[PDB]
RNA sequence: UCGAAUCGCCACUUCUCUUAUCCGGUGGGCUGCCCGCCCGGCGCCCAGUACCUUCAUUUUCACAAGAUC
RNA sequence: GGAAUGAACCGCUUAGGGAUAUGUGGCGUCAAAACUUGUGGGCUCAUUCUCGAUACGUGAAAAGGGUGUUGGUGGAUAUCCACCGGCCCCGA
RNA sequence: UCGUGACAACGACAAUGGAAGUACCUUCAUUUCUCGGCCAGACCCAACCUCGCCGCGCAAUUUCCUUCCGGGGCUAACAUCCGGUGGGUCACUGUGCGGGUUUCGAGGUCAUGGGGUGCGUGAGUGGGCGGAAUAAAGGG
C-alpha cells in the first residue's frame, strides 16, 4: 500500500534492520562490526554507529551493498534515534552538538547490549575484526 | 509478459484461478483419496461379473 | 644471480637483511613422470614457483628394457652435417624431466621461457632446501593410485645409470649422509613435541570451564 | 534406474480391409531406449515375419512393463548377433542383476566388447530369472553360496568433488594449492 | 591382508552422491561391483543399489541372514545397539564435527575463536613455568651453557 | 583455435573448484594492481595527498562462471586489460553484497 | 638517489617407510569372526574470556592513506 | 569455422558492430573446455623404423600360423575332443 | 641517397603488416573552471533474460504387493525358483504440463532506453498507475 512517493517507501534487503550486527566491507573502518541503526527518509543510505568506544566506528552513513548483515540483532526498542536527521551529515576536530548526539546515542545502545542475556559476549563480538585468511572461503558460510 | 499475455487472452486471469486450486493442498488430497477410491470400487465390480 | 656490490649498498643503506618469496617444494618419489609434468606445467604458467627434489626416483611404466631401448632411439638423432647444432641429449634425471616439462609449454615465447625459468630440480634433498619448510606431493601422479600392482615399472634413477649418468653413486652416498643427520635430530627434539602435547592436556583444566564446553561440542576436545 | 533399455511391449495388427477383416491382433516384447524405437523394432519384426508393414497398419498399444522387487537373482539371456565373417550366432549367457532390463543392458554392452557388435545387429530372444542349482556357468554359481566373503584391495577412492586439491602436504592433510 | 569383509551384515558409511556419510547395512551381494544396502532406523535408507566404489566397510557387523526382512534386520540393529557403538567412535566425531561448523551462524564461529585462544594461552604458561626447572626449549638449554661460563 | 579475443577474460580464483561456487561471485568488483614510472593523478590527489605514487589500478567486473571448475569470465569496463598481467595478480573483492 | 607490483609463519611444519597395508602401535581365543592392552601448531584486536578503556570532520566505493623487503 | 598441414573432404556459406545459443570437432599439457567427470561395464602388455590411438587418406599390407589371454557352438565323463569369434603376437 | 646533434629502444624468429591495450612523449583539436558536454558509485521505471521453491493431468504405476500351503533347494533353517489360496484403499522411476497482483525468495544488463515525474502541449494505458467494490463466474 505504500507508494513510491511516500518517504516511508523503501527497497532494501530484508537482512538489513534495524539493531543488526553487520560488518563493514570497504573505507578506512574495513573489517569492523558495527550495528544498523535506521535508514534515511527517502530510499537512501543507513546510518551506522557501532558504539564508538567498542569497535572505533562513529555515526556514519553507509550503502547497503558494502555491508554483510549477519543474524545476530540486538533489541533496539528503547533507543528512538530520532535526532539522527539528513541535516547532521549535510552541514559540511569534532563539533558539539555531534559529540553530545553521539555520547546519548552510544549511552543509549550500550545498555540495550548488556540487556541481553550474552551481553558480555555480545561487547567481545563487536571488539573482533574480520579478515580473509589464506585457505579461506567465504562463499561457503552462513553468516 | 504479464499486460500482453492478458491483452491476447482475456480469459488468462480465470485459467490460471483453476491451475492455483488445482495446487491447492486440501483439495488435492481429497482428489488424490476419491480417486482411488473410485478406480477400486470400479475393479472389484468389474471382475464380479 | 650471485649479488652485486651495487646491491650490498642499497641493501645496506635501506636496512634489508633477507628475503624468501614464495616456493612451494615437491617431493618427487614415486610419482609418474608424464602426469606429474602435466600437473607442474600448468601451475607454472599460472605463475608460481616451484622447486623439485629427488627427481631420481621418478617412475615410468614398463620394463627397463624397453625404457632403456626407448631413450638409445632418442640418442640416435642428430644433424649429420655438425652435431653440434643438433638436439642435445641431457643424462641425469633432473636434465630428463626438465626437458620433459619445457616440451609441454610454448618455448618459443617470452612468456613460455619465463614460465620455464621458475622450476629448479635437483636430485636427492640438498642441504639448502632440507630447512625450508615441509614438502608436498601430488596425488593425482601418485604411484599407488596411478599403476595395477601387477604391472612392472621402471625407477628412472636406474635407468639413467646405463646410458650416461655418472653421478649415480654420488647421489646414494649423500642422501644416506641425509638421512642419518635429519633421523638424529628428529630423535632429538622429541622431548620438546612431548612436552607441548602435555601442556595441552594439563589446559583443560585450568582454563574456563564454558570455553572447555565449546570445544567438546565443536569436537576439539 | 541406471539401465538404458527399458522393457517395453507392443501390441498392433494390420490394417482391415475387404480380403482380410479382423486381422490377427500380436503382441511383441522389446528392449529400447525410448518407445520411438521401440515401435522402429516391432515393424521390422512384423514385417520380416508376417509380411506386414508399417504402412499399412496399426499400433494398438505401446507401453512398460513393470518389474519385480529388488533383490539379487539369475538371469539367462538367449541372445544372437550378425557379422559379416561368420553369419548369424546364437548364444545362451547368464548374468547376475535385479532386474531383466538391467540383464539385458548387462548383455548388450558385453557383447559390443566380447565381440564388437553394435545395437542394430542384435537380437534378444528371451530373458529368464531362473534358480539356484541350474546355471552352468561357474563365474554365475560362485556368488551362490551362503557366509560368501571377501576384502576390497587396491581401493582408488577420491575425495568428494568439492574438497579435491592439487598439491598436498606430505605428512599431514593440510592442502597447498586449492 | 588386513581388511574389513564385505558380507551380509557388515556396515558401511557411504562416500560420495546423495546419501555422502551416511550408514547402513549390507544386505546382500549381487556381483563383484554392486551390493544392497538399508537402514530401517534412519530416513531414506530404504532398500537400495549401491557400488562397491563408493563405500567403506566399518568394524562392526551383525549377524544375520542374506536377503533378510527389513524386520529382522530392526530386532538385530536394536539387539547389538551397534549404531550407538560407531556414533561413540572417533571417526564418527570428526565427522560430526566438521558438520556443525559448515552450518554455524558466525557467531558461534567467534566463540569457538575465543575458546581456542584461551586454550592456547594457558597451555603456553604451563609450558614456561615447566621449562624453567628441567629446560627443554632451545633457549634455556642455550642459557643454562652461558651460564656454566662463570669462570670470569 | 583460431585465435583469442580480448574484451574478455579468464581468471582463476583460490579455493573455488566448482560452478555452483562460481556463481556466488558473479557481479563482484576486481581490480589489477600494477605501477608506472612517474607519479600522475588519483582519485583524491587534493584530499589525500599521501596517496600520490606510482601505482595503479585497472578496474572490472565478474559477468559468469566459465567452465565446470570455478573459472568466471570478467570484463573490464570499456576497455582490454594488457597482457602483460597474464600470470599475475588479481583482487576479487567482496562488493556489491548479496548478502 | 627509490615513488613503486607481491600481502602467513613456526628452533611443535621443517626425518624415514608402506598402500595385497594392524589407516597410532601391539596380544589372545575358537578360515573368518570374537575379545583385548599401551600410547601439524599457532595466528584473525585486553599477553586473555574479565567486560575495564583512545578511536570521529578521511562526514557513502576508489592500490591498505597501512605493513614486509 | 574443423580434420596438425592440403583448390575439391566435414560444417557453414559472407554489409559494420555487441549479447545469447549451436554446427563439424573436441575437454592431460602445448590449447578454451571433465583444476585427469561418473557414486559405468568389459578387453589389451606389444625389445633398436621402438603396441595403439580422428573418416575421405589403399596418405601401409596379404595368404598362412600361435598350449598368449578372453568368449561361444556341438559332442562324450565324474575333465576330454572338434569347430567359430575378440584383442595381441609371428609372417613384416 | 648521405653527414651531424639530441633522443627511443632493441638479443638470436629477415624485415614489413592486422587487432586490442599499455608505458613514455606530443601540446594538435575540443570542453570546463562554481558551474562542468569530465571520472566513478548506488537507487527508480520499462523491456528482455536467468535462478530458487511449490505443484498437476493420464489403468503409466497388476508380467505387481502381501498371507498361507504343497513342491524344490541350501544348511538346522531362511532365501533364489515353480504351482496354486485368500486378500490387495519419507521413493516406486513412463508420458503431457503449470505457478507472483485481494500478490509464490531472489538475480543480470560496462549486453537496451529514460525527462530518470520534474512540466507548461515532451501523450506513465498498467491484473502493475488512479478510484470504486467485496465470491461478482468458474473450477474440484
Ligand atoms: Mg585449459
Ligand atoms: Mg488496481
Amino acid at each position: 500500500k505504500v507508494s513510491r512517493k511516500s518517504p516511508e517507501y523503501s527497497t532494501v534487503r530484508k537482512s538489513c534492520k534495524p539493531g543488526t550486527i553487520a560488518i563493514i566491507l570497504a573505507g578506512r573502518f574495513r573489517g569492523r562490526r558495527a550495528v544498523i541503526l535506521k535508514q534515511l527518509p527517502k530510499n537512501g543510505p543507513l546510518v551506522i554507529s557501532g558504539p564508538m568506544k567498542y569497535s572505533g566506528v562513529p555515526i556514519r552513513r553507509i550503502d547497503s551493498r558494502y555491508i554483510i548483515a549477519t543474524s545476530t540483532r540486538v533489541d533496539l526498542t528503547g533507543v528512538d534515534t530520532s535526532a539522527i536527521t539528513p541535516e547532521i551529515f549535510k552541514r559540511e576536530t569534532v563539533s558539539d552538538e555531534r559529540a553530545q548526539l553521539q555520547n546519548a546515542i552510544d549511552t543509549a545502545l550500550i545498555q540495550a547490549i548488556k540487556k541481553d542475556p550474552l551481553g558480555k559476549e555480545m561487547a567481545g563480538y563487536l571488539h573482533s575484526v574480520f579478515t580473509i585468511k589464506p585457505g579461506d572461503a567465504p562463499h561457503r558460510l552462513k553468516w | 509478459n504479464r499486460r500482453l499475455r492478458l491483452r491476447l487472452n482475456p480469459f488468462q486471469k480465470k485459467e490460471k484461478a483453476m491451475a492455483k486450486g488445482m495446487q491447492n493442498k486440501k483439495n488435492r488430497e481429497a482428489r488424490h483419496a476419491a480417486k482411488v477410491v473410485r478406480l477400486a470400487k470400479a475393479r472389484k465390480n468389474v471382475a464380479k461379473a | 644471480v650471485l649479488p652485486s656490490r651495487r646491491s650490498l649498498n642499497r641493501s645496506s643503506r635501506k636496512g634489508f637483511k633477507k628475503h624468501r618469496p614464495d616456493i612451494i617444494v615437491i617431493d618427487l618419489k614415486d610419482h609418474v613422470l608424464g602426469r606429474a609434468a602435466a600437473i607442474v606445467a600448468k601451475q607454472l604458467l599460472l605463475g608460481k614457483k616451484i622447486t623439485v627434489v629427488r627427481c631420481e626416483k621418478l617412475t615410468i611404466a614398463g620394463s627397463e628394457i624397453r625404457n632403456k631401448i626407448k631413450y638409445l632411439q632418442f640418442l640416435r638423432k642428430r644433424k649429420l652435417s655438425n652435431p653440434k647444432l643438433g638436439p642435445f641429449h641431457h643424462r641425469s634425471p633432473s636434465d630428463v624431466f626438465i626437458r620433459t616439462v619445457r616440451s609441454m609449454l610454448p618455448r618459443y615465447t617470452k612468456r613460455g621461457q619465463r614460465a620455464l625459468r621458475q622450476l629448479v630440480a635437483y636430485e636427492g634433498v640438498p642441504v639448502n632446501v632440507v630447512r625450508t619448510g615441509g614438502r608436498v606431493v601430488i596425488p593425482k601422479a601418485q604411484r599407488h593410485n596411478c599403476y595395477r600392482n601387477e604391472r612392472r615399472f621402471t625407477v628412472l634413477g636406474n635407468m639413467c645409470k646405463h646410458v650416461g649418468w655418472k653421478y649415480s653413486d654420488v647421489v646414494e652416498k649423500l642422501e644416506a649422509a641425509r638421512i642419518e643427520k635429519s633421523g638424529r635430530h628428529h630423535k632429538k627434539m622429541e622431548k620438546v613435541r612431548v612436552a607441548w602435547k602435555n601442556a595441552r592436556k594439563e589446559a583443560l583444566k585450568k582454563m574456563p570451564q564454558k570455553n572447555v564446553e565449546v570445544l567438546k561440542k565443536f569436537g576439539l576436545a | 534406474v541406471r539401465p538404458h533399455l527399458r522393457h517395453y511391449c507392443v501390441v498392433g495388427r494390420e490394417t482391415p480391409s475387404e480380403k482380410n477383416p479382423q486381422p490377427t491382433v500380436y503382441k511383441f516384447e522389446v528392449f529400447a531406449p525410448n518407445f520411438v524405437v521401440a515401435k522402429s523394432r516391432f515393424w521390422r519384426m512384423m514385417r520380416e515375419k508376417n509380411k506386414v508393414k508399417s504402412t499399412h497398419g496399426d499400433v494398438l498399444s505401446c507401453k512398460v512393463v513393470k518389474d519385480r522387487k529388488l533383490a539379487a537373482r539369475n538371469y539367462s539371456v538367449d541372445i544372437a548377433y550378425y557379422s559379416q565373417r561368420c553369419g548369424y550366432t546364437h548364444m545362451v549367457k547368464e548374468f547376475r542383476d535385479v532386474c531383466k532390463a538391467g540383464a539385458v543392458s548387462q548383455a548388450y554392452n558385453d557383447l559390443a566388447s566380447r565381440h564388437r557388435a553394435r545395437y542394430h545387429n542384435i537380437e534378444v530372444l528371451g530373458v529368464k530369472s531362473i534358480p539356484n542349482h541350474e546355471v552352468r556357468r561357474l563365474n554365475v554359481a560362485q556368488f551362490h553360496p551362503h557366509n560368501l566373503s571377501f576384502p576390497l584391495l587396491q581401493r582408488r577412492v577420491k575425495a568428494p568433488r568439492k574438497d579435491r586439491v592439487i598439491f598436498v602436504k606430505k605428512n599431514s592433510k593440510r592442502a597447498v594449492v586449492a | 591382508v588386513k581388511a574389513n569383509y564385505i558380507r551380509a551384515g557388515r556396515l558401511v558409511r557411504i562416500l560420495r552422491g546423495p546419501r555422502q556419510n551416511r550408514v547402513g547395512v549390507i544386505v546382500d551381494i549381487v556381483d563383484a561391483n554392486r551390493v544392497l544396502v538399508e537402514n530401517p532406523c534412519e530416513q531414506k535408507m530404504w532398500r537400495h543399489v549401491q557400488n562397491l566404489k563408493n563405500v567403506e566397510p566399518l568394524k562392526f557387523c551383525v549377524s544375520i541372514s542374506r536377503n533378510c526382512s527389513t524386520k529382522a534386520l530392526k530386532e538385530a540393529l536394536e539387539s547389538k545397539k551397534v549404531l550407538e557403538k560407531y556414533a561413540a567412535t572417533k571417526s564418527a566425531v570428526r565427522i560430526a564435527a566438521k558438520k556443525a561448523f559448515a552450518e554455524s551462524t558466525d557467531f558461534e564461529r567467534y566463540q569457538l575463536r575465543v575458546a581456542k585462544r584461551s586454550r592456547a594461552y594457558w597451555a603456553r604458561k604451563i609450558f614456561d613455568d615447566n621449562d624453567k626447572k628441567n629446560p627443554v626449549s632451545w633457549h634455556k638449554v642455550a642459557l643454562k651453557k652461558l651460564l656454566k661460563n662463570a669462570k670470569k | 583455435l583460431h585465435g583469442q579475443n580480448k574484451n574478455t577474460a579468464l581468471v582463476r580464483i583460490e579455493n573455488v573448484n566448482t560452478t555452483e561456487d562460481a556463481k556466488w561471485y558473479v557481479g563482484k568488483r576486481v581490480c589489477y594492481v600494477y605501477h608506472g614510472y612517474k607519479i600522475k593523478r588519483c582519485v583524491r590527489w587534493s584530499k589525500a595527498p599521501a596517496r600520490r605514487s606510482n601505482t595503479r589500478a585497472i578496474w572490472g567486473r565478474i559477468t559468469r562462471p566459465h567452465g565446470t571448475s570455478g573459472t568466471v569470465r570478467v570484463k573490464f569496463n570499456g576497455s582490454s586489460v594488457p597482457a602483460s598481467a597474464i600470470g599475475r595478480r588479481i583482487r576479487v573483492y567482496l562488493y556489491p553484497s548479496r548478502i
